[PDB]
């Protein structure tokens, strides 16, 4: 129950339920907006439209499909089916689908930078940034070295999106120059002279 | 955000504390709900309250003692919880209508609850801010600051950036998930990073002050503390860097 698409492509998710219902409803959940009702279809309907969403209902073998056209990054979320009986006492969620929508990076510029040491910290901190969305950041393979996953950052002031990951350690043999080498590094990664 | 008002967003408790989860809506809705959700699972229905009737789907309802003083409130009264009760607790309401067909549900923000067996494992974060790379500035005319919050337990932090006294969201990316500092231990402490990226011109001004502040949710005043180290209460932990001229 995990679906990963590129921004702009279609997303189709399915769900099934076990009992008779009055209606079925799809929900979206993320930390950006919480758990949100998307669309409601009655057991006597077969298909419904609302914006970029269309839901199908096949009561015959108790299944529903949700299709999102022209997916955007914001659609990244968990999707769940809830079924409900008249009166509200049996509104029940079923198995969910996790949807990841990768945003396109128009101006990639992959680079590894060393940040300035903090006077209040013993850590050295490295930044891998501006790589395109095809790059995956591998976790740390050493005990006292920490590497985050990628985070997509929107500089709305410049209409500029960029990916980045952070690595750090207080060990004396840690080096920004190879901190991210357990990843597949784009051949055009910039390692500026300090 | 939402018209279903649920507090608190985060809660850490021991096995002997008593605490209420508040849920309120003023939409005139006629059914209210509690669900719980364990990580990577669907919400599981606990309670419904509608037209004077509490419906119970929870196996241990005495731990949660729901109460509705009126149709606008459905509060949970927590007592004698176990660590396995750690979950996201979600309140909702539904209008129903006049013949009960309008069963769509509106959710509140949820309470992320951790029940800790040993309160001596609770630790607030250390917070540090790291200044942008001069090489990034030279190559991109942009400047990425990094904030690290480390060593905290359990995982209930809210990180924000404050520039010259006002909170900033534009140009910020905070990790969706924390790192376990020791991924092979059940009680590992956590780390979280955040980036703030600004134009180089904004960073290269010594009068601009950049603060990373982390709200940690920990022990409350009704939690007993007998250790020598400082009580790990709910608290803000801050770090700050000033801009640096070219
Ligand atoms: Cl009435
Ligand atoms: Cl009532
Ligand atoms: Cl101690
Ligand atoms: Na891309």
């Amino acid at each position: 129950q995990a679906l990963s698409i590129q921004e702009g492509e279609n997303a189709t998710m399915n769900c099934s339920y076990k009992t008779s219902i009055n209606n079925l409803q799809w929900y979206r959940q993320n930390s950006g907006r919480g758990l949100v009702h998307l669309i409601l279809i009655r057991s006597n309907e077969r298909e419904k439209h609302s914006g970029r969403l269309r839901v199908t209902l096949d009561t015959s073998k108790k299944s529903s499909s949700l299709l999102i056209t022209a997916s955007r990054a914001a659609d990244t979320a968990s999707y769940f089916c809830a079924t409900a009986a008249v009166g509200g006492f049996k509104t029940i969620f079923g198995a969910g689908t996790r949807l990841f929508v990768k945003a396109n990076i128009q101006n990639p510029d992959p680079a590894v930078y060393q940040l300035r040491d903090s006077k209040s910290s013993d850590k050295s901190v490295c930044l891998f940034t501006d790589f395109d969305s095809q790059t995956n950041v591998s976790q740390s393979k050493d005990s006292d070295v920490y590497i985050t996953d990628k985070c997509v950052l929107d500089m709305r002031s410049m209409d500029f999106k960029s990916n980045s990951a952070v690595a750090w350690s207080n060990k004396s043999d840690f080096a920004c120059a190879n901190a991210f080498n357990n990843s597949i590094i784009p051949e055009d990664t910039f390692f500026p002279s300090p | 955000d939402t018209e279903v008002t649920q507090t608190p967003k985060h809660l850490v408790m021991g096995m002997t504390n008593k605490k209420s989860l508040k849920c309120e809506q003023h939409m005139g809705h006629r059914a209210m709900y509690w669900y719980k959700q364990k990580a990577k699972k669907p919400p599981e229905l606990m309670f419904v309250y509608s037209y004077e009737k509490l419906s119970i789907n929870e196996s241990v309802p005495s731990r949660f003692s729901p109460e509705s003083p009126n149709s606008s409130l459905l509060n949970l009264h927590l007592h004698a919880l176990q660590p396995e009760d750690s979950a996201l607790y979600l309140c909702a309401s539904s209008p129903l209508g006049r013949e009960g067909l309008n069963t769509e549900a509106f959710f509140g923000q949820g309470t992320r609850l951790t029940v800790v067996e040993d309160l001596n494992k609770v630790f607030p974060p250390e917070v540090a801010v790291f200044e942008p790379s001069e090489a990034e500035i030279s190559h991109t005319q942009k400047a990425t600051l990094v904030c690290l919050a480390t060593g905290f337990y359990p995982d209930h932090v809210e990180l924000s950036w404050w520039v010259n006294g006002k909170e900033v969201h534009s140009g910020v990316c905070t990790d969706p998930q924390p790192l376990k500092e020791q991924p092979a231990l059940n009680d590992s402490r956590y780390a979280l990073s955040s980036r703030l990226r600004v134009s180089a011109t904004f960073w290269q001004n010594p009068r601009n002050h950049f603060r990373c502040q982390v709200q940690f949710y920990g022990l409350s005043e009704n939690d007993e503390w007998t250790q020598d180290r400082a009580k790990p209460v709910t608290q803000i932990v801050s770090a700050e860097a000033w801009g640096r001229a070219d």
